[PDB]
């Protein structure tokens, strides 16, 4: 079984590149929320950024981690330019409900969603 | 075989070079262009007075999506679903039932005017020429609700005229 | 060029972008599609269709149509073997129900047995 | 058209192309409509007594693709095709 | 309609990212969920200015896979409408280049001529622009009596009008100043960046798909494709106008070389029959019925072909299960291939020259999407 | 030739007329429910039942290659008229 | 010559000896390449054929009409790119036997 | 058989057969299939390691020039472990011939980014990365071009359905355009057109 | 009840939700946002207008295909109003100009309009009728506005007694009146304590109360989260905006809470503060 | 219908006042022609 990985040797370089990518996203947020004339506090945006990071913490396969790093770098480039507009940046957020909780009885009233 | 362009040289003879200098310093072929455009000025322009004169067409235009019916008879459609089987944006919607008589017929025959690309495939696919692309093209509808035809709208639109449709088909039932 | 490679599993569901509601809630089914019984021809066999289970389809209150909030409702994936079907379903994340293939059973019939003498297999009509 | 001669001369002086002759306003050679009804021909089939569909079965002439080397002193190194001959300037007024 | 993010040193450039994909529609996926005969109009309208050569390429793809040759009258009529489509796409590319560069009026002159050509499409089929009309299996529902003389009339009047277009422009001094120095293309660039058709005509190498691999009866008409010398945009303009004039030649020889064979193939299991046998047969009614419900089965395999769209190499790559549905279609687009080298075509110019570069390679921005 | 339901509007040639508890009646406010006022079943009794002296006879539809395809119908039902599934017009036998 | 039909390519004045030193460098870099493969055989055969075309002809236009690759300087550029593949194919060992196989149920089409 | 059925040339078939046999003999390290169809267009089927060496050979060598680069796509075939098929298409300026370099690849392991020798492959590789996810190591810039920015899913796969998962609408609540889960107005009906009865007897695969 | 009034599936874009709402007004501010949130819910809205169809045209495409419907009404006849409320699940009453006109006072819109519509409603058989009112509209002085609203409050309370009489405080938003007057200044300085409530929490509360039964009969009042001085709020407005008689009396008149009636907490909606939405809405200053 | 104009100005309609009753002296719509004149006026024929 021969598999050629992207960048990784163990998860140490994975941790290193993802913490540098998070540093880049931290210094990415205030410039963009000032540039696009947005309407959201910096605390909420940074907490949703780190929540999106903490969503996919369950991955140990290093090639998948490499491909996540490359995708995040792509969208950090495309938001550090002015290539993406106000619509996509708000589309990362969810301010328009979408109210659906995970209760059993709530899904039993508005039914057929098991 | 090839016939290419731009293979010459500016002629070093005195007459040709002073003619190019005369065009350079005397604005000549610009005024030649003005003369050609004034020649098109003194023509009569080819316009049509739109609400009174309508532009020419063919006997095989594809317009209104009208229906036909039998001579002093019932509805020409059978609901054989060929038009919905061929409809390349699936705008036809047929739900069929037989009535109390016994001949097979419909319940719901809907054309979406949004999705209708106006091919002609439902005309060519109809074995009995039930649906016919109509002659007139004036829909111009102020509301989006009104652009979803029902079968009764199609029957009224096929009973506002057949004589146009019958004349066009009776002229050109031999090509197709 | 003879790099890291480790013999493990695959986790493409964090990449293919379909949301986790549709990941963990919807369920797949892998089956050979049965012969449509009115015809008798089994060219519609030899393939392993992967489908998703059906969900709600209400009435469109202006035209009488069946709208749905199901983008995945009209997927089908015709495959060639059960192994690659299960491998792809486990590769892309969601759950799956395996139904097994059923060939027509071979029989033993003959026209002379339809013209028996003291056996009850008799055509009785022709 | 349908205009007097002085402005016609001014059109032909501003553009010496004989504009009165062909002006892109069609008058005479509009195709006279309501033509006689045509009888179409039927081509090299409906020919009785010989049209076996077994012969002209171009759907069933689809061979599977032949295979050379796989996963399971030679006079060679030819090209996939003969090399393409360079064209010629066409005589019908080339440049130059 | 495009997005362009250019990064420029002042009244000049440095780089430019063409963000394209605005006009994405999912055409390959929709053809993968349909049949052949039903999904032919997607091929008709992925490109839209050229409109019958796309029909021609898809029909020849299916006929080449299906090993069925159309009757010869169908081939010559297909050649005639391919020349109409060639003439139409080149004249619209010239006029939209003129309108985007300035030059208000010749746009409208040549669009009046194109209004005559849409009247011809109407008299042929009925549609204004997106006439399908080219079934795989030859042309369907042939021309009404009284069309070829109208095409003859258009050929005479349009030779006169295109000579008057070269009277107006072409030795226009400041239009020559506007587009001569821009748009240089090396032959190595024309190979590596994968250019197609008119760019290859304009920059160096003598190359015609029509002449090298005659996919139809183009081999039996005398015409000569114009070539470029300096690899240049004014030179490419002259190449387009002389390809129009060659299309006038091919129309004249096609009208003089017309055989009266038949409309469609005499293989009713591929092309549907006509109305008389349809209303009194049995085999033809069955063939009509099942041919329009299911679609004819197509033997498995992957084919590719490519014809000369007025942009360039219009390629189509079919992948077929033994089925009435294609398993995977894909389209090689000359607009995409021409847009692919925009940085190296516009490394050393300014923004109005970039708009002239977008003009001088004929664009529709629908076909660039695939 | 239409019924008037207690809702109060025009009925059609399909049994689809509304209930009183509907909102689609009130979205019909201001614009008339246009319907074909020339129904289908009533144009069957208007057609005379033809009587042909043969036994197994033809139906085309009034025009070669204009209509529905050929169908040959039987008249063995002694009291029941032959009925084309396409046409809808009847036939009888006269020995 | 005088202003050939190509664009980014001006005419050369000594085509013959330049082309000959090009093909002798082709023979040298082919002499670097090992023996037992037939790649050396096909390259050596076609290069000796083309060199035998050029050595027997001091002409120009007859040399174009005989030796393919019209008109002239494309042969020189193509010789440069042939030297480029020669330099790149000292390395990369194209003549050595195969790397491992596909799973063998892949290149059969009709699925 | 002769009218209305396209005749062929066995001469071009023999030429492409001999040429493909030649290429298969002189690059043995990566050649797996050299197949020739009925109408003489060559296909060479290649392991995903000899991408750069085979393309550097096929750009040059004065026996197969093939400067012209065309399509790149990786035809999504399931029932395999190596799913995607990277299809290079090459056209010869000098010889007028078409070869299809089909190299095979899986979901996650990169092939070696042909933009190093092919300057036309840049936006082709960016397109394949956007629509599929075939990663390209040693590439200058990989971005999302021909998709929306905030959209993800790699939609030209077979796992991505016809309709998208998201659907935009404007709303005056937050005074802007937002995305929602898809609420179709109609079904996109599905016609079971795969008829039985074996329309091609020659392409029968052996059953079990 | 008949089918196609029951909910169906998920929400949004012609998913058949519960209520069919006849709305009076909706060309103004709060009714437009309320039609917006019912279109997000996916509810059919029957709205009559009286003005040019251009206003209902630029608020037309809020719904999906043919969901909302437009008709005519007038402040004089019961026939057009009754025709508008022939078949309705719920009905809401929002009306009022904040200056007297030639043909209408503060009297008889707030008085005469709920009389006839409540008459044809109670003869019609509608349910969950929601009538808005300004907060602290008393019998007391200083406003024909507030006293005619108090008379209308007593009318809607007396006839058809199980109406949800609802009142927010003075709401601010994208098209506020009093923050616009804070922008359209010049000045004068007074004192009044005041709580502002943002508009989207108000209309979310209204749609939640109208879709949630068993919460009927009780009058509701909406509460601003800050409740401080007016002049400090004016200083806050000028600070965030970078620059240094009936409406001004009706903002200086009265702003209090009432411990009698229930508010936000019996509905379960998060309150958005003044500061966040005020920073969001205070655009259109110098650069 | 006049002959001396070009193809596009042969056949022109002159609408009248209140054929349906909507004061169509001014504001003349399209499709106010019967369908046989909709065949004639759109240049689909050469005979009235
Ligand atoms: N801070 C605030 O503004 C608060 C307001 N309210 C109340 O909320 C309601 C809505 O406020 P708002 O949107 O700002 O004001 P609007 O004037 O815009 O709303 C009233 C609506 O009814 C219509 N209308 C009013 N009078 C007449 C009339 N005589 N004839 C016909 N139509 C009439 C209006 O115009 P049109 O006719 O063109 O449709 C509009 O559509 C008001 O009743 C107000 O008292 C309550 C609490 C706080
Ligand atoms: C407006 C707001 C701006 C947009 C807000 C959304 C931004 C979306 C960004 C998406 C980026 C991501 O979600 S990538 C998340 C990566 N998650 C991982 O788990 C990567 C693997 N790493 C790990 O598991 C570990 O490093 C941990 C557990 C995450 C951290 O361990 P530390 O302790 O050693
Ligand atoms: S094809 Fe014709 S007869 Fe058949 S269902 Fe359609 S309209 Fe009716
Ligand atoms: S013309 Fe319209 S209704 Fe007919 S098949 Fe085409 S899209 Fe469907
Ligand atoms: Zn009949």
């Amino acid at each position: 079984t021969s598999v050629k990985p992207i960048f990784s040797r163990d998860m140490n370089e994975a941790k290193r590149r993802v913490r540098e990518l998070y540093r880049a996203w931290y210094r990415e947020v205030p410039n963009t929320v000032h540039l696009f004339q947005l309407d959201i506090s910096v605390k909420q945006g940074r907490d949703k950024v780190r929540e999106m990071f903490k969503k996919n913490a369950h991955v140990t396969d290093p090639r998948v981690v490499d491909l996540l790093v490359i995708k995040g770098k792509m969208e950090l480039e495309e938001t550090i330019n002015v290539w993406k507009q106000r619509t996509h940046v708000m589309r990362f957020f969810h301010e328009t409900e979408a109210p659906r909780p995970k209760d059993f009885l709530s899904k039993f009233y508005v039914g057929h969603d098991p | 075989t090839y016939k290419y362009v731009n293979l010459r040289e500016p002629s070093m003879d005195m007459k040709s070079v002073t003619d190019r200098a005369a065009q350079t310093l005397l604005w000549t072929e610009l005024i030649r262009g003005l003369g050609m455009t004034l020649s098109y000025l003194f023509r009569e322009p080819a316009t049509i007075n739109y609400p009174f004169e309508k532009g020419p067409l063919s006997p095989r235009f594809r317009g209104e999506h009208a229906l036909r019916r039998y001579p002093s008879g019932e509805e020409r459609c059978i609901a054989c679903k060929l038009c919905e089987a061929v409809c390349p944006a699936q705008a036809i919607t047929i739900e069929a039932e037989p009535r109390a008589d016994g001949s097979r017929r419909t319940t719901r025959y809907d054309i979406d005017m949004t999705k209708c690309i106006y091919c002609g495939f439902c005309q060519e696919a109809c074995p009995v020429d039930a649906i016919v692309e109509g002659p007139n093209f004036e829909f111009s509808t102020e509301t989006h609700e009104e652009l979803l035809y029902n079968k009764e709208k199609l029957l009224n639109n096929g009973d506002k005229w057949e004589a146009e449709i019958a004349a066009n088909i009776q002229a050109d039932y031999l090509y197709r | 060029t003879q790099l890291i490679t480790v013999d493990e599993k695959l986790d493409i569901t964090t990449l293919t972008g379909v949301p986790e509601e549709h990941i963990k809630t919807r369920k797949a089914r892998i089956f050979v599609p049965a012969r449509n019984n009115m015809q008798s021809g089994v060219n519609n066999t030899k393939k392993w269709k992967m489908e998703f289970d059906t969900r709600e389809r209400w009435e469109n209150p202006l035209m009488g149509w069946a709208s749905t909030a199901d983008p995945l409702s009209n997927l089908v994936l015709t495959f060639s073997t059960k192994e690659d079907a299960i491998a792809f379903a486990e590769k892309n994340g969601w759950s799956y129900d395996v139904e097994e293939r059923k060939v027509p059973k071979p029989k033993s019939k003959s026209y002379g047995a339809n013209f028996s003498w003291n056996k009850r297999t008799r055509v009785s009509t022709k | 058209a349908s205009a007097t001669r002085l402005i016609q001369g001014l059109r032909n002086w501003a553009s010496g192309r004989d504009l009165q002759a062909k002006l892109q306003l069609r008058y005479q050679e509009i195709s006279k409509r309501t033509q006689p009804p045509p009888k179409l021909p039927v081509g090299p089939s409906h020919r009785l007594s010989n049209n076996y569909y077994c012969a002209r079965d171009g759907r069933r002439e689809a061979m599977p693709p032949s295979i050379v080397m796989s996963s399971q002193s030679e006079k060679k190194a030819v090209s996939p095709a003969p090399p393409i001959k360079r064209w010629e300037l066409s005589q019908d007024e080339p440049y130059l | 309609v495009l997005r362009l993010v250019m990064e420029l040193s002042g009244e000049m450039v440095r780089k430019c990212d063409p963000h394209i994909g605005l006009l994405h529609r999912g055409t390959e996926k929709l053809i993968e969920y349909k049949t052949y005969l039903q999904a032919l109009p997607y091929f008709d309208r992925l490109d839209y200015v050229s409109m019958m050569c796309n029909e021609q390429a898809y029909s020849l793809a299916v006929e080449k896979l299906l090993n069925i040759q159309p009757p010869p009258r169908a081939q010559w009529i297909r050649v005639l409408f391919g020349e109409i489509t060639r003439l139409l796409n080149h004249i619209m590319a010239v006029t939209t280049h003129a309108l985007d560069i300035g030059a208000m009026t010749p746009f409208f002159w040549m669009f009046e001529e194109r209004e005559k050509m849409f009247e011809f499409y109407e008299r042929v089929s009925g549609a204004r622009m997106h006439a399908a009309y080219v079934r795989p299996g030859g042309v369907h529902q042939d021309l009404p009596l009284g069309l070829m003389d109208d095409i003859y009339e258009f050929s005479k009047n349009f030779s006169l009008r295109i000579d008057e277009l070269e009277e107006m422009l072409t030795n226009n001094r400041i239009w020559r100043n506007r587009t001569v120095d821009i748009g240089v293309v090396t032959a190595e660039d024309a190979l590596n960046y994968g250019f197609s058709g008119v760019m290859l005509r304009g920059s160096g190498i003598q190359w015609d798909l029509r002449k090298t691999q005659p996919y139809d009866v183009y081999d039996q008409v005398e015409f000569d494709v114009p070539i470029g010398s300096r690899g240049d945009c004014y030179d490419r303009y002259l190449c387009r106008v002389e390809e129009m004039r060659q299309s006038i030649r091919i129309i004249s020889q096609c009208l003089n070389k017309m055989p009266p064979g038949e409309i469609k193939v005499d293989d009713a299991k591929v092309s549907p029959p006509k109305r008389a046998e349809m209303k009194t047969s049995m085999e033809s009614l069955i063939h009509h019925f099942k041919l329009y419900t299911e679609g004819y089965q197509v033997p498995p395999g992957a084919t590719y072909t490519a014809i000369e769209a007025p942009k360039g190499e219009f390629g189509v790559y079919l992948v077929s299960d033994g089925s009435s549905r294609p398993y995977r279609c894909k389209i090689k687009a000359p607009g995409f291939a021409h847009l692919a080298g925009l940085d190296k075509m516009s490394k050393g110019h300014m923004l109005a020259d970039v708009v002239a570069i977008i003009g001088t390679q004929d664009i529709v921005f629908g076909e660039v999407d695939r | 030739g239409v019924r008037t339901s207690p809702t109060g509007e025009k009925v059609t040639h399909t049994g689809q007329v509304y209930d009183d508890e509907d909102y689609r009646r009130v979205r019909f406010v201001g614009r008339q429910k246009e319907v074909n006022e020339n129904f289908a079943i009533d144009l069957i009794a208007e057609q005379p039942v033809s009587q042909v002296g043969s036994r197994v006879i033809s139906c085309d539809g009034g025009g070669g290659a204009l209509g529905h395809p050929r169908v040959y119908i039987n008249l063995d039902k002694e009291t029941k008229t032959g009925t084309c599934g396409y046409c809808g017009l009847q036939f009888r036998q006269q020995h | 010559k005088k202003t050939t039909g190509l664009v980014g390519l001006a005419v050369c004045e000594t085509p013959h000896e330049r082309l000959k030193i090009l093909y002798t460098k082709i023979l040298d870099v082919l002499g670097h390449i090992p023996k037992n493969a037939a790649y050396r055989k096909y390259t050596e055969q076609i290069t000796n054929e083309k060199l035998s075309i050029v050595k027997a002809e001091p002409d120009v236009k007859k040399l174009e009409e005989q030796l393919q690759g019209g008109q002239i300087e494309e042969v020189i550029l193509q010789a440069e790119n042939e030297l480029s593949l020669a330099r790149k194919m000292i390395q990369w060992k194209p003549w050595e036997p195969l790397v491992e196989e596909p799973p063998a149920s892949q290149w059969k089409w009709p699925i | 058989t002769r009218p209305t059925v396209r005749p062929r040339n066995d001469v071009a078939h023999k030429q492409l057969s001999a040429f493909g046999e030649y290429v298969a003999e002189i690059l043995p390290k990566y050649v797996q299939q050299v197949q020739v169809s009925c109408f003489s267009e060559l296909e060479i089927c290649i392991h995903p390691d000899g991408v750069i060496p085979v393309l550097t050979f096929l750009r040059d060598h004065s026996n197969a020039q093939f400067k012209s680069l065309a399509d790149l796509t990786a035809v999504d075939i399931p029932t395999r472990q190596n799913r995607f098929e990277i299809v290079y298409n090459l056209l010869s300026l000098r010889f007028n011939s078409r070869i299809r370099v089909k190299t095979y690849t899986d979901e996650l392991t990169p092939v070696e980014s042909s933009v190093s020798v092919y300057k036309a492959a840049n936006w082709y590789e960016r397109e394949i990365w956007d629509m599929f996810g075939v990663f390209f190591a040693n590439h200058p810039d990989l971005r999302r071009i021909l998709t929306d920015y905030g959209f993800e899913g790699h939609p030209f796969r077979k796992d991505f359905p016809l309709s998208g998962y998201v659907e935009l609408r404007y709303d005056d609540e937050v005074k802007r355009v937002v995305a929602e889960p898809v609420e179709l107005a109609q079904e996109f009906r599905k016609f079971d057109l795969n008829s039985p009865w074996e329309a091609f007897p020659a392409y029968r695969q052996p059953p079990e | 009840l008949h089918h196609a009034v029951i909910p169906h599936g998920k929400g949004g874009r012609s998913s058949v939700s519960g209520i069919v709402a006849t709305v009076f007004g909706a060309t103004g501010f709060l009714g437009r946002y309320l039609v917006n949130h019912l279109g997000r819910m996916g509810s059919q809205v029957i709205v009559p207008y009286r003005c040019e169809p251009y206003d209902t045209m630029h608020l037309r495409p809020m719904g999906d295909l043919g969901q909302i419907i437009f008709m005519d009404w007038n402040g004089r006849d019961k026939d057009s109003i009754r025709r508008a409320v022939e078949h309705s699940n719920v009905v809401i009453n929002l009306v009022g100009r904040e200056w007297e006109t030639k043909n209408f006072d503060f009297e008889d819109v707030f008085v005469k309009i709920p009389q006839a519509i409540a008459q044809v409603s109670k003869e019609a058989g509608v349910e969950k009728f929601i009538h808005i009112s300004h907060l602290n509209a008393d019998i007391k002085s200083s406003s024909k506005y507030l006293r005619n609203k108090a008379v209308g409050e007593k009318e809607v309370r007396e006839t058809f007694p199980e109406a949800t009489i609802i009142k927010p405080a003075d709401i601010f938003g994208r098209e506020d009146r009093f923050l616009n007057y804070f922008a359209n200044i010049r000045s004068l300085g007074k004192k009044t304590v005041k709580q502002p409530v943002y508009i989207v929490d108000v209309t979310k509360g209204i749609i939640n109360a109208i879709k949630d039964p068993d919460a009927r009969g009780k009058t509701f009042a909406f509460v601003g989260p800050n409740r401080y001085l007016l002049f400090d709020l004016v200083q806050y407005v000028f600070a965030v905006a970078h620059r240094p008689r009936d409406k001004v009396e009706r903002i200086h008149t009265t702003d209090r809470t009432l411990p009698h009636l229930p508010g936000l907490e019996d509905l379960g909606v998060q309150a958005t503060p003044l500061e966040l939405k005020a920073i969001e809405v205070l655009r259109r200053h110098r650069t | 219908e006049d002959n001396k104009q070009f193809f596009g100005r042969h056949r022109w309609v002159i609408y009248t006042t209140e054929m349906n009753g909507k004061n169509t002296f001014w504001d003349v719509d399209g499709s106010m022609v019967p369908p046989e004149w909709h065949r004639w006026l759109h240049c689909m024929t050469d005979d009235p």
